[PDB]
């Protein structure tokens, strides 16, 4: 599993692999990786499925809950640092996910990286997540400019996970990509983005 | 004198509990609000008058999200509302939590008629002297009513506080159940001018909305109010005449 | 004097428990709810009258599917109602849960009363003022009666709430365990309609049965409903031409 | 002259606890229940009449199996009867379960002469209203007798209820120890109509009994009951001319 | 053990195998594995016998409960989610199932698969979950189309399982197939499912 | 230890085996292995001997309870159904038993087995949980047949454990077979069982 | 009244909780508190008034740090406002523990709302006798005043305690929505001056602020006290001559 | 008045409490204990008069020990001093463990007088009834009054007990903020003498003190009272001849 | 994984490595691995980024407390015995972490180390705790003077775990010094830091 993120000055690129892979057993078809927590945020998760989707509704259910008490959006560090404090009162059950929050707020754009034993931290710059995260790193700190459209940064990211895959069997396709324009919460979806690394092919 | 409201655990002797019957007039004595409910979506309408000038214009509020598409107004101590409304919020979002469905008009009523039954069984605990108006559009537009007792009951259109009574005898002429969204919205714009008896001025007043179509709650800007406000104040001001 | 009434852990010089006795009396203020039993099935006629037109006339509902085979109606406050039949739908299914068999009707409608039972003995709460009518057909029709003391009582015909007194006195003579389904629902109204002391119309009642070739809850639609209550109407105007 | 049967953490100044003495009155206004016992068997019969015409022969219909060989009837409220009943059966298991033992006749008396004293001492909780004949045959036939506050006595025949007084005074001159099963269903019968000033027809009491040759509980059946009616009424007939 | 869903133009079609090989051991041939949860909503198990029908027993109980209490029918997503809840909350008793819940609710057709570990993600139109997944996908896209009938998937499903059973040496020879067409919910059954594939020679 | 258990067309018969070893002692000598649960209601275990003579206690006890309570025998299906509940909460002490509970009731004649996890289960033929089930299934289905009359039950019942006699090490000769017939709670026990197994001779 | 008010749990007929109007007259037995809202930021002045000499005038203060740009004053009991506060003081804390983000000063409003009113609503235990008035600028300014219930109402000029009354006439006529934060800061001295009937000397008086600008907490010492209070004194003296 | 005076949970008309009135009333009952600050140290005295000579002549103990710098001394009921300095004990080793400093005055004095409130809160627990005069130096001398309602009070000279009044008006026109240590010591001795109206001796007071200049508290013997003992007298002698 | 830390004469000096890593994901090594804890107060950790910011929380929510609640700045001492009790409560997960909290208050200067399980011990002007820590006293204990200042103590911290960092083999790139002499809290990242070693090493 791979999770990527990139702060572009137009918008938040995050992507994922939806299709993952034991190493050579899948039971995933259509499996769930990439949550809405807002119009502005979303959560991006690297790690077991099942523990992920459990974690992402708690976290979903107080993200409206706590727009709604202080009249005022959360910001992304917010929401961040909620699963950080939840991963640590649950871990006292078996929940283990590496995680990859970002979006939009009011102080600019934002990504922070959780690990499951809690931690939030801001990066403006490359950020990358699970067991191609290694492969996935060295093709993105190099490509960065922080001066890139929300239009050439779903390039770099798919090339990244790309590039993971074939040298993982632990990851598939699937490839997700989001784009949280400031406008809207785009998400690509499998079918196209498989088109675009197509033609990274021949 | 009685003894039959010194607890809530007194029955009088004609078979009723007195002291829910005064939690009853805890909502009167509070200030009015108006749930409209039309074929294209809900409507809901509340004092923000209140108090001179000292108090801020835009005083926060008697228009609660419960969530981005059920919206509730209440009447009666607004802080037996505040905790509520508080109660109200977690209680949607726990259905959404185990259900990844939005609660329903109907079931959010039904959870907030049990939770105020069981402050009202126990002489431990007084129950809210407190009522709530739930407005929504889950697919089928709807208002409703809670009770300080936590009886439910369903409502065409319905009011309480100060105004209670003149708005119902307002809408049992003119209220018709084929009102498009605009006339329901402009006709309890009137009914509220009557409700403190005054002009209707846009910094008084809070109005948000449930549509059908879209199934968002959204709130109506002052100076967006202001056209549908002025078309009330013709009717307001000629029923003041007399 | 009289009482010794204003705790529930006291018994008077009668021996009565006067808060239970007050209780009873709540039960009436609620609105009336015909039951009515014959060896066909089991009919259930409930009061879905409340308000003028400030209220719809739809109003939930009253005549609540508890289990898949048991309804229940309610009389005494709506309020009281919410909550006993909250666990009432849980004790149903609770059944089912531990068993995976039926619940039975006399089954059900003990620990229905029993939950009450608990609040007559225990001196921290009241009891619900509230006598819900249990009507199902496990395997033989049963009509029973649980009472906000706790009593349960089975009946064969009967009513309670505003027209229990009323209702008694008119299946003294009709009531008879050679009726047909039919001639038992528009008893039943007939029965409702003398309570009220007015002319029917299907729109604001609502009639539902278990049926014994069934053996589930079914309910009349008010399309269906129109020619019951209108012969219903006819008896209705004999009565009041005397 | 007192104000403490407002309590029952208290003693009045004669040392007595009229709260209980009033539980004791609620005994009294509720329909009677009698025993016999006999040496060849205990005989528990109890009445079966109530309410109207409407309300179901089987409408309660007091002498619940507790065990194999131990039927226990009733007398005051219904409500706290059941629970009551509920709690006999439950123990009468536990011996069961924890022993193998089915449990004595005289031992599941004490031990709801138990159960019902924690009501009694506990201030925030009430004392039951309800007397119970506990009765079987252990390995010799017994009757005993639970309070309202659980006071264990042992009776040779005992009524309780409204019917009590009449029924006592009859026994002081008829009632034999040399009594046989046959005379004494008779004899009961002859009792329960001293009681009701009127006949009695079959179904309109139920009769449980415990046999010393089957040493298990068998319901009297309508049928097997039909002959003791007509011999009993012999002498019920000429008790009741004035 | 295997579990497939896929969804027709008028119905939803899931499978299950209805005997349950493990080692030599069999516990019985008219077993259930099977559960009806509402009307025209089923549940159908992959995984172990005893932990399916456990946890089986409260998920038909919620369902009427909740059905009851809104005076509306639960879709598909309201029991999934709930699954999946009482999954992750069970971790002191936890269960080792694979679930796959659906059926025709009043958002459509669409079925969910719930992890043995929690989390409900969704399969668009194909799923198949077990030890038999990765064969059983490619023979339920050979003749897959979403205007494929009842009548036709019905048949489909067969094939998918019926190479699941005869490649292991721990899979039983039964099988239940579970038709959900909104007008009948039919439950075909070990016998009229043999002869279905007994033009398949095995 | 294994159990079958068989629905006879009239009645139901199950068995049981004896003469077993736990610790370092025979532990069936005058054992009871089928306990009378209610009045024509029988269990019959597979396993941990003392477990199932103390679960045995309990569900006697609440069976009574049942019958008491509600003046209405118990249906096996609810007996069972409770049996699942309890072995759920017994994962924290020893008790792992394999149980079928049958006999008859006002649905008819039937048997639900119970597994070790839990989880009741219908079946209206035969049935057998164990260890020698497979070779029992064998012998069982041979002349096994609706119209199986319960004096012709009891010759087919102790014809299994005599297979799985030499297949375990828990069975012996004389065995428990019961007949339940509603007019008849009946059970052999050991001498007439050696005669019923000297009609094959062996 | 004369026995509905002798409990937190008692309405009247006129359905008032006259025990939390009541633990009200407590603000006004403490002495003056002062908040205005300007849009440059937000003012906080408080009565730091010693009666007898022997004072150490130090603790006789209202200003409370809460978070490091919400202070917070307060009217009431001594005791219950400490214990209060400190629950404000945590509650900010916790606020950014699991959200890594200083507390919105409405949020800590709604909180500290909802802590008197389990207090409010249990019977076993008495509202705090105290209001609140928050005072901080999370982006922009905020005022709001808390009742003894956990009631809110937003302010743009406000006062709790004994001069409130005097103090709500003084903003009618002066307080202006377009005062500068030093212009503010003299008219809220000689609201204080008013109030307190006399002249003010800065050991009497303790001031503490936000201002958006700087978005932080500062206390006024003595030394920078001064200035304004000199301006302050000239119109406190006029205003004694009206 | 009535029924303003029976219960903790209550408030009067005014906002004033009386039971909690008569707590204060309690501190009144009691023998003096005054306690003066000054610049070089806090001195604390307390009376120890006994009403007999059976009484031991070091009577436990009128000057408790909380920390090593860190002393209180008691009027009122002297029952709850022991319960409520063993609090107050615990409290700073307390602190000791989760700081590893000592605990400031101040802030012990604030958590000592929250207990107090802690039990203010509660309906069926009534508060200490006790004030205690806790001095010690953190980094500058502090001395605080502790008071039954909870609330501290910071004191530049201060009393308590029976002579609390006489001795406000006293160190009004006496005490400056310029003693030394020793003419702090004997002015607080002539308050002592002031209010019981005799002579001392070094067997009617406890006196210990607190220097900045050791950081500790030491407890002063009968042999070293008597240079001050004899100083202090003269003054006693001529405010006891006007 | 390591730490050094040093008193000047006119403040408080500390240094961390930047670079953890868990499997093939990078936690920090661009990104805050030092806490805040008040302005006049730093903590520095050796041990992993989840454990360390989620406590580092706590730390920092009961330091803005002490200050509020008593109106007095706290000592190094007293949130130094506050992270021991702490670390006392969670001892059942891996919370074992090697802490340097120091900073400055009214008694001077002052920098505690806690041990992992509890305690809290203290040193005079020279500590280190880490894994480097050996290689770190020669540097630290060498070139300290009782005369050093802050400006040389910045680059003597840099050059103990740059030192350190060749006997290690786990610490990599990157490496991020606080300086607290009362003046300024600044941190002054890698890239200050790089340019200073720039001499010290080339």
């Amino acid at each position: 599993t791979t999770t990527v993120g990139l702060v572009c000055k137009d918008g938040v690129v995050m992507a994922t692999e939806k299709r993952a892979t034991m190493g050579n057993f899948i039971a995933s078809k259509a499996a769930k990786k990439i949550y809405q927590i807002a119009d502005r945020m979303a959560m991006t998760t690297a790690g077991s499925v099942g523990d992920a989707q459990f974690l992402a509704r708690i976290i979903k259910i107080e993200a409206n809950l706590y727009e709604i008490r202080r009249e005022r959006k959360p910001t992304v560090r917010a929401i961040a640092t909620l699963t950080s404090n939840l991963l640590n009162s649950y871990r006292y059950f078996p929940y283990l996910v590496q995680l990859l929050i970002g979006g939009i707020d009011s102080e600019g754009k934002s990504i922070y990286s959780i690990d499951p034993i809690g931690g939030a931290i801001e990066e403006k710059d490359i950020v990358a997540t699970g067991s191609g995260s290694l492969t996935a790193y060295g093709v993105l700190e190099d490509r960065f400019t922080p001066e890139i459209g929300v239009d050439e940064a779903v390039e770099l990211a798919v090339r990244a996970i790309y590039s993971a895959m074939k040298r993982d069997s632990a990851s598939g396709d699937g490839i997700d990509v989001v784009k949280i324009t400031e406008d809207e919460f785009y998400q690509y979806s499998p079918e196209e983005v498989e088109q675009i690394l197509a033609k990274f092919r021949k | 004198q009685m003894g039959y409201d010194r607890a809530i655990t007194v029955f009088s002797p004609d078979g009723r509990l007195f002291q829910v019957e005064y939690a009853r007039e805890a909502v009167k004595r509070g200030a009015t609000a108006i749930g409209i409910k039309c074929k294209e979506g809900v409507i809901l309408i509340a004092d923000k008058r209140v108090g001179s000038k000292l108090l801020e214009a835009d005083t926060i509020e008697k228009i609660y999200k419960i969530d981005e598409h059920i919206c509730a107004a209440t009447s009666g101590l607004v802080a037996d509302a505040r905790v509520l409304i508080d109660r109200a919020r977690i209680e949607a979002q726990i259905n959404r939590l185990t259900y990844d469905e939005p609660i329903t008009v109907k079931e959010l009523a039904k959870k907030i008629c049990d939770f105020k039954q069981q402050y009202t069984q126990y002489g431990g605990v007084r129950p809210f002297g407190v009522s709530l108006l739930i407005a929504g559009v889950d697919e089928v537009p709807k208002l409703y009513e809670t009770d300080p007792s936590g009886a439910l009951l369903e409502y065409k259109a319905t009011a309480i506080g100060m105004g209670r009574n003149a708005v119902t005898e307002f809408f049992e002429k003119e209220y018709r159940d084929d009102l498009s969204f605009d006339d329901a919205m402009v006709l309890g714009l009137v009914a509220m001018g009557l409700s403190i008896e005054s002009e209707l001025v846009p910094e008084n007043i809070e109005v948000g909305y449930v549509k059908v179509d879209d199934r968002t709650f959204k709130e109506v800007s002052p100076e967006e109010l202001k056209p549908y406000v002025e078309r009330a104040n013709e009717r307001i001001r000629e029923l003041l005449k007399k």
